[PDB]
RNA sequence: GCUAAACCUAGCCCCAAACCCACUCCACCUUACUACCAGACAACCUUAGCCAAACCAUUUACCCAAAUAAAGUAUAGGCGAUA
RNA sequence: GCUACCUAAGAACAGCUAAAAGAGCACACCCGUCUAUGUAGCAAAAUAGUGGGAAGAUUUAUAGGUAGAGGCGACAAACCUA
RNA sequence: CCUCCGCAUAAGCCUGCGUCAGAUUAAAACACUGAACUGACAAUUAACAGCCCAAUAUCUACAAUCAACCAACAAGUCAUUAUUACCCUCACUGUCAACCCAACACAGGCAUGCUCAUAAGGAAAGGUUAAAAAAAGUAAAAGGAACUCGGCAAAUCUUACCCC
């Protein structure tokens, strides 16, 4: 079984790269994902998710501009691509962001709150109580992992010392360090739990073979759980 | 249907699942290969 | 099913397989990157032929031609007949020296001259 | 099944094959100028065709892509038809069309067109199927003529004609009594073509004079070294009857002439092929057209080809200038793209 | 030129040809190098007159006319290669003093059989070789029990031989 | 030369020059029709069109302008009294062409 | 950071050695002699190996860090395919030029007469339109590629060809696969230009001056937009390896060494290969600054200083439907600050020679709708065009 | 009397003795029967099962050290068919 | 290599109504609801139409992978060389 | 008379309706002599597709659908730069055919271009008489599903209701 990934690029670059479809396929070549399967060929596109990054001989902060939004097919919202200074990376879109745009990518943090846009990005010891976030990350120079997806979004709760607690869209609470860059905002392409499908011909062409055809009988996982909310998972590593 | 056409003649597809680079590059085939020496096969492989 | 007895030949494969089989033909080039041929003139095997005008030898010998034996051409035989004079010589005058041989043909390696022996740098 | 006769082809004698394939006749040397016109107008304005201008732009224009030229790697010995005389061919002609202009009107709507494919169809003679299913039956012999001038020069109306059409000449075309399928040349199917640079609508169905060059692999020191001192000529000429026989097939087949129907009009035809330094002229009048066994059977209509040997231009090209240039080679070369359509 | 492929036209259909007695191994060890040369070279010429006269012969469908010249400047031939690689052989034993120009070593195959490994004459080294490391050279515990069939195998079929040997050694015994 | 291991030929190394060659060529009749410029041989299967060439001018000294070889495949048909198929051996024809006319 | 290198994707690191190694005083007994790889312990370590002979196709280049051309400082040069974002402002940032919109006076009042005009333009140029859109190959659909350069020859030959109307346009010639060369700073930034395009023509006498010394003072007051979140250096080959030259396309002696008009093109079957209007608008300013510094280069010297001799070389880049006309003139070559004297050119953006053209009649409905022939035609193009053509030749 | 019936030799199995062999030149690890180019990773592992005990879950000579009597003795074995 | 699934590069679909369509009739093409012929037949699964689709959940040329204490499965215990 | 065929490319053993002698015997479902043969004679020559690309770093977001209006969604099938070194050149594989996979000379199956019927190609019939029975085709004085469990071949051209 010569399986070889596709993922073979060590640089970033501009220019989409073309990807191949797995179907369920892991490097022995059973079918272990089932539901995954025919679809319409699609690009992939280097997505920088880290927001604050200094260029080459730079460390202070630096401008962007907005220049196109277009459209990526591997998710849910739309990607557009920032300019800024010599260099062009591909970054998440927000909500109400359109061509002509200016953002902020800056990093030092200041006595009191920044009262910023739903564009720029800023740590979140610069950002007000109740403020709708998205992006956030969980280590300082690591990236954005958590609520990336379309129209997502969370909201600062309360602070302490070091520490900035995050409300999830789980309804579950997480803290992080203070010094971790988050974007300001709401992801952009809402209203997406509203697209209707109509046919089966869209899910064919997304790439999702159908259900299995087998009456299986529900055991006594299928009961509604009425279970309390988890507690906060902590990430600051303490002596 | 008409089911009696099983065999689609190929060449490539025949010296690269029973090729003997592929025989030799797994001990399988060099004591299938070894066993038919033993037996007397003129033609060893493809 | 397919043949099996028969051996591979280069009428049996693909269009994919019509060009790097052959019918053993010694190369005299390689290829570049427009679908050319880069032939070197110091690769094909250069013929060389004496000249036939004054030679007196008919292919086939005459019935009237005494027989003789038949003996091997050994190593020894060609080394007393060449070296063992001019060794003889050398030494009975006084004026031999087992340090050099290096003038009566031996070479102590075959890296110097062109036609080397052992690894037969010659074609035929 | 049809074959693929190539003007640039490597064969030896393969000037009398496509002779005896086109039914045509070779005459050494250029055509007699049409002397039944007496002008009597001969005292006049009468632009004087300055050869000094023409000597130095022809050698200006031969210096900037062969002495001087701002490359990009060394200078390889191949490819050095194609990145050197193929661009100083074009601008020459250019230049030859931009300065012939006042002088001669016809070359002012003149469509001149870079490197056009000129293709042809018909059928001359017929054999017998040895092997097949199809033995012991007739069938006819297809060809086919890929060629892909350099430059051509198209006009609206027909040049004025050099022999009638009823013109008898002594000399037989040569036969020949073995298969085609000797020298190399194959049998191959696909679409057939009949194109003359243009489509049938273009209002520019004639032309003038065509302009070839011949490739790295046709050069001279490469028939030298494989000992062929003749193999010289034969190929210019094989090449020049190829391409003026196909020129003539695709401008009379778009008037409404093929096998059965004959012409009415012959079609004068003209053609510089040259390689790297020698220049070679040709020319050519299409007077009949039926080659089918059917229709050839009382045909005493020949075609002619005319043509001269090959004359060096320029020799040794050194010292930021140029050794040797022969006046006679331009000064052809300038009367042949003067020929006027016959106009009472 | 071209004529030099037949033979002298007044032969042209002579029935028998008169033409014997070839060369012996002493009368081509006695000449030179450059009459050997040259004596090779009229013996390649009249091998291959000979191959025409016999093609011709085979497509005219009537038999050569003499056949033995053929075979007779065959073994000329043969003698005289044999005579060269001879002289060959003692230059390179007086030399360098090995026999055989072409090298190589005893090494085992993956089957077991000790064969005589001819080298190839590469141009980059082996350890860094994509192709040449792919052939492997080790027996591996999986071969001893074929190798040890195949001697069983040797062993009845000599023993086979020897039984046939007696058998006919008592029929000669018995009826004579 | 047949059957004879070439040396391996460095960037920059001597001319390969052979003196005893072992090619035995075969002036076949032409079966078809054929002009009279056109020369049917049979060379073995380890010779090319240039070793033709040098081979032809070098000894007989024919002046040689082109040459066009293929490969010829014999007969496997013929059944023995056990049957079996007998192979015949198989040939390469050429097709040189004189240079002077 | 989220890396981008796949392990799986990478070159895997090679298993540790044997604990022969690293025993003190003790020689191993490996394989070296054998000559093939073993399966009993054998595995040693080998020396690195060099060929003695170099080889044309297998030679290793040395890395960057020791070339002889190598420099501390990285040089931008701009080429036939950096896609510039903000075209214009790039454009007029790098080259120091004020736009002007509309074209000069001049080749208005040599276009408006009409006698000099063809004796039937509008069915001239409609054939030849239609004989590069459909009569040119065998094919039904050609592509751009095959019928671009064609329709420019065409339109040059079609300019020519008025020749013997005024004798002076014997003095050009139509010059194929040309290079340019020109080194200029531009506030402690070393630039450098190097392009190939289609076509040049060039003349052996010089253009004539357009804008007086009026304008040519009146534009110091004129400043010049710069944009903050981009740096200029934008969508250019950084590269630290480059050689520093004032050499043009043609040295001493030749004949004709003054440009007139530059034409570039660009060939591209596809959209996404295609350049942006704006895009081959900051091309063709860029071929033109770069030309016009070299000429300044060669005949004034390498001096940064203004001009008192302003020079004029046009250009203009076609695409097989739209034109885009320019008409540029250097004025000074001192350009390290912003607070001098600016040059003029003359940019006219949106000329559409046709609409569109139907290659093969639409049928709806059993009956025509269109016929064959170029839908929508503009003869304001092809008259700016005959125009920047006849500006040299008087 | 047509169809068709017999005519002995390639040898075949086991003993005693003996330990048996492997390039004339070229091609053979990639599409073996291919002359010629830049990641070197590739073995080291309780065999199992059928049958029998009227099923079967413990168990069932096969294990590669020359004979025999001891002796099928002490022993092991749902203490039983067996070893 | 027939068949279930996946991967990379290609090809195929006249004409009319084209309501914008996983629209309709209908060539070539994918499958086969019924009648009639034979069950040692043309065939260890065929012959014509009545048939459904035929701009897309369609078909196909090439190459590779998933195999029995399993592979696959729009689930027939269907298929894995009659 | 048919053409629902043929010619090429793709896949496939490679000599498999050319000549000569035997044609007494042997395979044609019978004969001439030859698509179910013995030996000898030689076809096919490339320009057709392959046999391919010297490295170090860097660059490549505005589809196709006549692509020019408009309009989208399944978000898409094609491009380079700076430097170093390299001016020896045309070698190799097949060009036949009535042919492949199914034990066969089988009413089975096979991808694209060409005029969708023509310039490609073939013969339902060995002869004698008109037995019964069976199968495939045209229609019939009156009824038009009254025969059959059921509109089961067939041609007219066909509406409404119920379940899923
Ligand atoms: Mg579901
Ligand atoms: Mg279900
Ligand atoms: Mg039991
Ligand atoms: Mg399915
Ligand atoms: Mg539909
Ligand atoms: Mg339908
Ligand atoms: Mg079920
Ligand atoms: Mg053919
Ligand atoms: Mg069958
Ligand atoms: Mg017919
Ligand atoms: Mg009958
Ligand atoms: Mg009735
Ligand atoms: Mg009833
Ligand atoms: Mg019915």
């Amino acid at each position: 079984a010569n399986f070889v990934s596709w993922k073979s690029r060590t640089k970033y670059t501009i220019t989409p790269v073309k990807m191949r479809k797995s179907g369920g396929r892991d490097h022995t070549g059973r079918i272990r994902v089932h539901g995954i399967g025919g679809g319409h060929k699609q690009r992939y596109r280097m997505i920088d998710f880290l927001r604050f990054r200094p260029e080459e001989t730079k460390s202070g902060p630096f401008e962007e501009k907005v220049i196109q939004v277009r459209y990526d097919p591997c998710r849910s919202a739309d990607i557009a691509l920032v300019a800024g200074g010599s260099r062009k990376r591909w970054i998440i879109a927000t909500e109400n962001m359109q061509a002509g745009d200016t953002i902020l990518n800056s990093n030092h943090i200041g006595r009191m709150a920044v009262a910023a846009r739903e564009g720029d990005a800023h740590p979140l010891g610069a950002l007000p109580v109740g403020t709708l976030i998205n992006n956030v990350e969980s280590e300082p120079g690591r990236g954005a992992q958590y609520i990336r997806a379309a129209g997502t979004c969370g909201v600062l709760l309360r602070k302490v010392n070091g520490t900035a607690i995050i409300q999830l869209p789980s309804k579950r609470q997480m803290q992080v360090l203070e010094t971790c860059v988050a974007t300001v905002g709401r992801v952009s392409n809402v209203d997406h739990n509203k697209r209707v499908i109509g046919k089966a011909g869209r899910n064919r062409w997304l790439g999702k073979r159908p259900n299995s055809g087998r009456w299986h009988r529900k055991g006594g996982w299928a009961g509604r759980k009425i279970r309390p909310l988890p507690p906060m998972k902590s990430y600051v590593k303490l002596p | 249907k008409a089911r009696g056409n099983e065999y689609q003649p190929s060449n490539i597809k025949r010296k690269n699942k029973h090729g003997w680079v592929r025989r030799l590059s797994t001990p399988a085939g060099v004591q299938v290969i070894l066993r038919r020496m033993l037996k007397g096969r003129k033609s060893l492989s493809h | 099913g397919a043949d099996r007895m028969s051996k591979w030949t280069s009428k049996r494969g693909p269009r994919s397989f019509r060009g790097r089989k052959g019918r053993g033909a010694k190369g005299i080039g390689f290829l570049t990157s427009g679908w050319r041929f880069v032939q070197i003139k110091e690769m094909v095997p250069e013929f060389v032929v004496p000249d036939l005008t004054g030679f007196k030898l008919k292919p086939y010998v005459s019935y009237l031609a005494p027989e003789s034996e038949e003996t091997p051409l050994t190593a020894a035989q060609l080394f007393s007949e060449a070296v063992a004079p001019a060794i003889e010589k050398d030494f009975k005058d006084g004026t031999f020296d087992p340090d050099n041989l290096e003038k009566y043909g031996f070479e102590p390696t075959q890296e110097g001259k062109l036609f080397q022996l052992y690894p037969r740098n010659f074609l035929r | 099944m049809k074959y693929m006769v190539y003007p640039q082809t490597f064969a030896l004698n393969a000037d009398r094959w496509y002779q005896y394939f086109t039914k045509t006749v070779f005459l050494s040397g250029l055509p007699p100028p049409p002397a039944e016109p007496e002008p009597e107008p001969e005292p006049e304005p009468e632009p004087a065709l300055d050869l000094a201008a023409l000597r130095a732009v022809a050698c200006d224009c031969l210096l900037q892509e062969h002495f001087y030229l701002r490359r990009r790697r060394r200078v390889h010995r191949y490819e050095e038809s194609e990145v050197i005389s193929l661009p100083f061919l074009d601008q020459l002609v250019s230049t030859l069309v931009g300065l012939l202009s006042p002088h001669n009107p016809a070359l002012a709507a003149a469509a001149l067109d870079y490197r056009c494919p000129v293709h042809f169809y018909w059928v001359r003679g017929e054999e017998i199927i040895p092997r097949g299913h199809r033995r012991g039956r007739i069938d006819d012999l297809r060809y086919q003529i890929d060629d892909k001038p350099n430059n051509q020069i198209r006009i609206s109306k027909q040049l004025a004609e050099f022999v009638p059409l009823d013109y008898s000449v002594p000399i037989e075309i040569p036969t020949i009594k073995c298969k085609p399928d000797k020298l190399p040349l194959f049998k191959r199917q696909y679409e057939n073509h009949i194109f003359v640079g243009s489509k049938t609508a273009d209002p520019c169905c004639y032309g003038h004079t065509q302009f070839h060059l011949l490739p790295d692999k046709l050069r001279r020191e490469r028939l030298l070294r494989q000992n062929c001192a003749d193999q010289i000529e034969v190929v210019f000429r094989a090449n020049a009857i190829a391409s003026l026989f196909a020129w003539t097939g695709a401008q009379a087949m778009y008037q409404g002439f093929w096998s059965e129907a004959d012409v009415t009009r012959p079609f004068v035809s003209q053609a510089v092929i040259t390689d790297g330094k020698y220049f070679s002229f040709f020319c050519y009048q299409l007077n009949t057209l039926a080659l089918t066994t059917q229709a050839d059977q009382n045909n005493p209509r020949k075609n002619i080809c005319w043509g001269t040997q090959s004359k060096p231009l320029y020799e040794t090209i050194e010292d930021n200038d140029v050794k040797g240039f022969n006046d006679d080679v331009l000064l052809q070369i300038v009367h042949f793209l003067l020929n006027r359509p016959k106009e009472e | 030129g071209l004529e030099e492929f037949f033979d002298d036209p007044k032969n042209w259909g002579q029935e028998k040809v008169k033409s014997g007695a070839a060369w012996t191994c002493q009368q081509l060890r006695n000449k030179s190098n450059e009459d050997l040369h040259k004596l090779w070279y009229v013996l390649l010429k009249e091998r291959n007159m000979l191959l025409t006269l016999e093609q011709e012969a085979k497509r005219q469908r009537l038999p050569m006319p003499s056949p033995e010249r053929l075979d007779k400047v065959v073994d000329s031939m043969d003698a005289l290669d044999k005579v060269v690689q001879e002289r060959e052989d003692a230059l390179r034993l007086l030399q360098t003093g090995q026999e055989r120009a072409r090298p190589g070593a005893w090494r085992r195959d993956i089957f077991g059989r000790i064969i005589w490994h001819k080298f190839k004459q590469w141009v980059i080294p082996w350890h860094l070789n994509k192709r040449y490391n792919r052939k492997r050279f080790f027996a591996l515990p999986y071969v001893d029990h074929f190798l040890r069939l195949e001697r069983e195998k040797r062993a009845r079929i000599k023993a086979r031989k020897e039984n046939l040997e007696r058998k006919k050694a008592k029929i000669l015994l018995k009826k004579f | 030369a047949r059957n004879v291991v070439y040396p391996l030929y460095r960037l920059g190394g001597p001319q390969l020059r052979v003196f005893r060659t072992n090619f035995f060529i075969q002036l076949v009749r032409p079966g078809v029709a054929q002009p009279e410029d056109t020369v049917q041989f049979r060379i073995p299967m380890e010779m090319t069109r240039v070793d033709l060439r040098n081979y032809l001018e070098g000894i007989y000294n024919v002046p040689v302008a082109a040459v066009r070889t293929r490969v010829q495949h014999g007969s496997n048909k013929r059944r023995d009294h056990r049957n079996v198929r007998i192979k015949k051996p198989d040939y390469k024809v050429a097709y040189v062409q004189l240079a002077h006319g | 950071a989220y890396e981008w290198g796949v392990r799986s994707t990478r070159k895997s690191e090679p298993p540790p050695l044997d604990r022969v190694y690293e025993i003190p005083g003790l020689e191993p007994i490996t394989f070296a002699g054998k000559m093939h790889f073993v399966p009993w312990l054998a595995r040693p370590i080998f020396p690195p190996w060099d060929r003695g002979y170099k080889d044309p196709r297998f030679y290793r280049s040395p890395p960057l860090h020791e070339h002889p051309l190598y420099k501390d400082q990285a040089c931008y040069i701009f080429h036939h395919r950096c896609r510039l974002l903000e075209g214009v402002k790039q454009a007029l940032w790098l080259t120091k030029t004020k736009l002007i919109e509309g074209l000069p006076e001049k080749v208005l009042s040599l276009v408006d007469d009409p006698r000099n005009h063809i004796e039937n333009q509008d069915e001239c140029v409609l054939n030849v339109i239609s004989h590069a859109r459909l009569w040119q190959t065998t094919e039904e659909i050609p592509k751009r590629e095959t019928y671009c350069p064609v329709i420019v020859d065409n339109l040059i030959q079609l300019c020519k060809s008025q020749i013997l109307k005024h004798p002076s346009l014997a003095r050009r010639i139509c010059v194929q696969n040309s290079t340019f060369s020109a080194t200029w700073n531009r506030e402690s930034l070393l630039l450098q230009v190097r392009g190939s395009g289609g076509a040049r023509l060039s003349t052996k006498d010089p253009l004539p001056t357009i804008a007086s010394r009026e304008e040519i003072e009146a534009t110091k007051n004129h400043v010049l937009e710069t944009f903050y979140p981009i740096s200029p250096i934008i969508d250019l080959h950084e590269c630290n390896i480059y050689d520093v030259k004032n050499d043009t396309g043609f040295q001493e002696g030749y004949p004709y060494p003054y440009p007139h008009t530059l034409y570039l093109l660009d060939k591209a079957n596809l959209r996404p290969h295609r350049l942006q209007p704006d895009q081959l608008r900051a091309k063709m300013i860029l071929f033109a600054f770069g030309s016009a510094l070299a000429q300044a280069r060669l005949l004034y010297g390498n001096d940064a200083k203004v001009l008192e001799q302003p020079v004029v070389v046009q250009s203009v880049g076609t695409d097989g439907r739209v034109f885009h006309f320019l008409v540029f003139q250097l004025n000074t070559t001192d350009l390290d600050c912003n607070e001098g004297v600016k040059n003029l050119a003359w940019v006219d953006s949106d000329q559409l020679l046709y609409q569109h053209f139907w290659c093969l009649p639409v049928i709806k409905k059993r009956v025509v709708v269109e016929p064959v022939g170029p839908v929508g035609f503009k003869p304001e193009t092809f008259r700016k065009f005959l125009a920047l053509y006849l500006h040299g030749a008087a």
